[PDB]
């Protein structure tokens, strides 16, 4: 997970390297990719979220017994 | 000057929020009190609206939401938004039939002990990622398998005129061969209900909560 | 009709001056993704190298030997290789510059 | 910073220690974990913002000096993103001697 | 360049009828909706379509055959039109062999049963008669599986197709688009009767879209005066005028008899254009 959070923000300006490109309309292709990749961020940032929370949860239940 | 101003807000809801379940249940200069789902507590208030005055009209609207209540998972998202309060009620007008919903579904697992060894290796819990897309997500660590079921606000255009309509489908990354131990329930709901496009299911909110429990039949 | 030829001129040496740039910069600042994009970005606003801000500090061997005025002299190679290439590239004091051959006015980038 | 959990120990041996010292260590990673929850939250808040910000960069621009202005701002944005960046991975390097122990407890109770 | 503006209208027509596809399949019973039939059945509009993807497949032949060489910088154009077909959301080629596969069908279901009144069902009725039921379940099921295979399902659902100028409600303002007086009045109007705001020529239609070049119009083709209105069917364009520098390839000065002069005097409707009043 350490390395997903890196790469993610440094994809997401990835991403976006060949939409300035082509500005340095939007192509559909691109938009996509951007969508895809940014919706993808969240979930795995909620996915992080979970298993923090069950180890938390396993943390204070091993603990007590 | 805050008592026109709480009846101008009394009357732009009257006017947005004509429901057999809105109720006003406690009255206070700094903080509004009033029940519009269908909660049976009489004294348990599913909507806090705080009360800031200024020398003309009210500064902010903040929206805070009972715990029992199961629309406090947006709670954030509308403090930090400054939306037009306005915007605010048709949303929660247009959502309380969802919010009702899930309710009902967080409410069969969050059920106490019945006498049963049935521990369910799935959980269900709310992911969110803004205010136009609600997302729930089932846990199961046992099998190692997720579901998960995205409710997007997509606009579609209807006879000349664009309406907003409940998005519920399964997520593009849900492309599940038949290899997956967990497809056999997957592949039922597609059978069964896959207005059907293949993918997608928009509804009207009046009808979703029926149908979301037709949805929700299969998983209970 | 001279004016439409001299317009169309200039925007072809602006193109391949921009395709030099973008091929020169991908390489220069590989290692750091922010500093490509700011440069790329103020330089679709229109910035001025000398006026921008760097994070990071380039080594010192590829400004010395980009001009060769240390002690290894410039290779005569490297001399027509800098030739050939459409656009005059050298760093001085952990900046670049970049000027236009042709038209020597405040050339706006923006868009 | 401080290694309470030292590396290479069991399981078992880490559970005798933390049966003792009245649990300043439980106390210590209750409030990692809390700010950790704390801290989800506005990161996705302010990355949202950070989205309508560039979604809406062709508004209220009119003078030069602007771009420049929000332009440093959104690089100053980004700074504070590492920077957040390198503050979660010290926070979950730091609780990564804790987590060591639940694969092994997963593959013994295997 | 001028030809760009005319086919995104072109896409964007094509894709209100496979909209309709999807939609028409889950309620075959909603009768607001027989529209689409009548499109599919008229027997020269799948031909034309055909000739229009025919020339269309021509001038890209021809364009690569005979590219632009001198000026690189006026490739863009040539360069955006193979572009616009290739990304448009359905594929031309799977819907060429969607309306060829019709006309054979329609044609031999003549053979097996003549009839004349469904050339005119087709065409004018756009809808069929109840003695041929069966021919209308046809069009929903073989549809399904011919085109929609290749495309994205959920992206044409959702597509923003609004706007297409189709329907007479989005041409006339909502505020006169309603009888006004009694029939034993009469069907003409005197201009004294109408609403204050409502008695002029600019508050009568919707003045956003053109007409010829189906182009977005600005605020100074707006402003200017220069556009023309069809006393007919409402329309409003801005053709038989030299268009401004905005919309050439380079801002210029030079003036340019475009197209649009084949309008000047007579609509797209046979009605007449006059100068629109102020």
């Amino acid at each position: 997970y350490k390395n997903k959070l890196t790469v993610c923000f440094d994809d997401i300006l990835k991403v976006g390297a060949e939409m300035m490109m082509q500005q340095q309309g939007f192509s559909q292709s691109q938009q996509k990719l951007l969508k895809e990749k940014v919706k993808l961020f969240h979930g795995i940032l909620d996915d992080l979220e979970t298993s923090l929370s069950q180890s938390s949860s396993y943390l204070e239940t091993l603990t007590a017994l | 000057m805050q008592l026109v101003v709480l009846t101008d807000v009394v009357e732009r809801l009257h006017k947005n929020f004509e429901s057999e379940n809105f109720k006003i249940i406690a009255l206070q200069p700094n903080e509004i009190s009033f029940k519009y789902l269908s909660n049976n507590d009489e004294d348990d208030k599913d909507c806090t609206i705080k009360i800031s005055t200024n020398d003309d009209s009210i500064k902010n609207l903040t929206v805070q939401l009972s715990p029992s209540n199961p629309q406090h998972i947006i709670q954030p998202f509308l403090d930090n938004s400054k939306m037009d309060y306005h915007f605010i009620f048709s949303y929660l007008q247009f959502t309380s039939s969802l919010f009702k919903a899930l309710k009902v579904i967080l409410n069969e697992r969050g059920g106490k002990f019945h006498e049963s060894g049935s521990q369910y290796s799935t959980m269900v819990n709310i992911g969110l990622h803004n205010l136009n897309e609600y997302q729930i997500v089932y846990y199961n660590p046992q099998a190692g398998t997720k579901i998960t079921i995205c409710i997007e606000l997509k606009t579609v255009l209807h006879n000349g005129r664009d309406k907003i309509q409940f998005h519920i489908h399964f997520a593009d990354v849900a492309h599940i061969t038949t290899k997956s131990p967990a497809y056999p329930m997957m592949h039922q709901v597609r059978n069964q209900v896959f207005i059907r496009l293949g993918n997608g299911v928009a509804c009207d909110p009046s009808e979703i909560e029926p149908i979301l429990m037709e949805i929700h039949n299969i998983l209970k | 009709f001279r004016k439409e030829e001299l317009l169309l001129k200039d925007l072809e040496i602006r193109k391949l001056e921009i395709s030099s740039r973008f091929k020169h910069r991908q390489e220069i600042f590989k290692d750091s993704p922010m500093d490509l994009f700011m440069s790329t970005l103020g330089d679709c606003l229109g910035i001025k190298d000398e006026e921008m801000l760097t994070s990071c500090t380039i080594p010192k061997a590829v400004v010395d030997h980009i001009n060769g005025s240390g002690k290894r002299k410039p290779t005569k190679a490297a001399q027509r290789a800098r030739d050939q290439d459409s656009i005059d590239i050298s760093i001085k004091d952990n900046k670049l510059v970049m000027k236009s051959k042709f038209n020597k006015s405040n050339r706006s980038y923006s868009i | 910073m401080d290694s309470i959990i030292p590396a290479g120990v069991k399981l078992d041996d880490l559970q005798v220690i933390l049966a003792k010292n009245e649990n300043e260590t439980r106390d210590k990673v209750c409030k990692q974990i809390n700010e950790a929850r704390d801290e989800i939250l506005p990161l996705r808040l302010q990355f949202n913002e950070f989205i309508q910000i560039m979604a809406n960069i062709d508004q209220e621009g009119s003078k030069q000096a602007d771009r420049m202005a929000k332009y440093l701002h959104i690089r100053d944005k980004i700074l504070q993103l590492n920077d957040r960046f390198q503050t979660l991975s010290s926070h979950l390097e730091a609780l990564q001697p804790l987590f060591s122990t639940v694969p092994e407890y997963l593959k013994t109770a295997d | 360049h001028s030809l760009i503006p005319v086919a995104k209208w072109f896409v964007k027509f094509i894709t209100y009828l496979t909209q309709e596809i999807l939609i028409l399949i889950n309620d075959p019973t909603n009768k607001e909706y027989t529209l689409v039939h009548g499109i599919f059945g008229a027997k020269m509009s799948r031909t034309l379509i055909l000739s229009i993807l025919n020339e269309i497949k021509k001038v890209t032949q021809i364009v690569a055959k005979f590219p632009e060489t001198s000026y690189p910088i006026l490739n863009e154009s040539s360069t955006f039109l193979k572009l616009v077909l290739s990304e448009s959301p359905v594929d031309f080629e799977k819907f060429e062999t969607f309306l060829v596969d019709v006309n054979n069908k329609f044609i031999a279901l003549c053979e097996q049963q003549p009839s004349q009144e469904r050339e005119f069902s087709l065409l004018v009725k756009a809808e069929i008669p109840p003695e041929y039921a069966k021919v209308g379940d046809f069009l929903l099921q073989y549809a399904n599986n011919a085109v929609i295979s290749h495309a994205n399902a959920a992206a044409v659902y959702f597509a923003d197709t609004s706007g297409l100028k189709i329907s007479n409600s989005e041409f006339f303002n909502p505020e006169i688009f309603h009888l006004l007086q009694p029939l034993e009045e009469g069907l003409i109007i005197d201009t004294d009767k109408l609403p204050i705001k409502n008695r002029t020529s600019k508050s009568f239609s919707k003045l956003l879209y053109d007409d010829v070049t189906c182009d977005k119009l600005s605020v100074s083709e707006i402003s200017d005066g220069k556009l023309k209105r069809c006393s007919r069917c409402g329309s409003v364009t801005r053709a038989g005028n030299i268009i401004s520098s905005d919309k050439t390839i380079v801002p210029t000065s030079i003036q340019t008899k475009r197209w649009p002069t084949m309008y000047t005097r007579l609509c797209i409707c046979s009605g007449m254009l006059f100068e629109m009043d102020g």
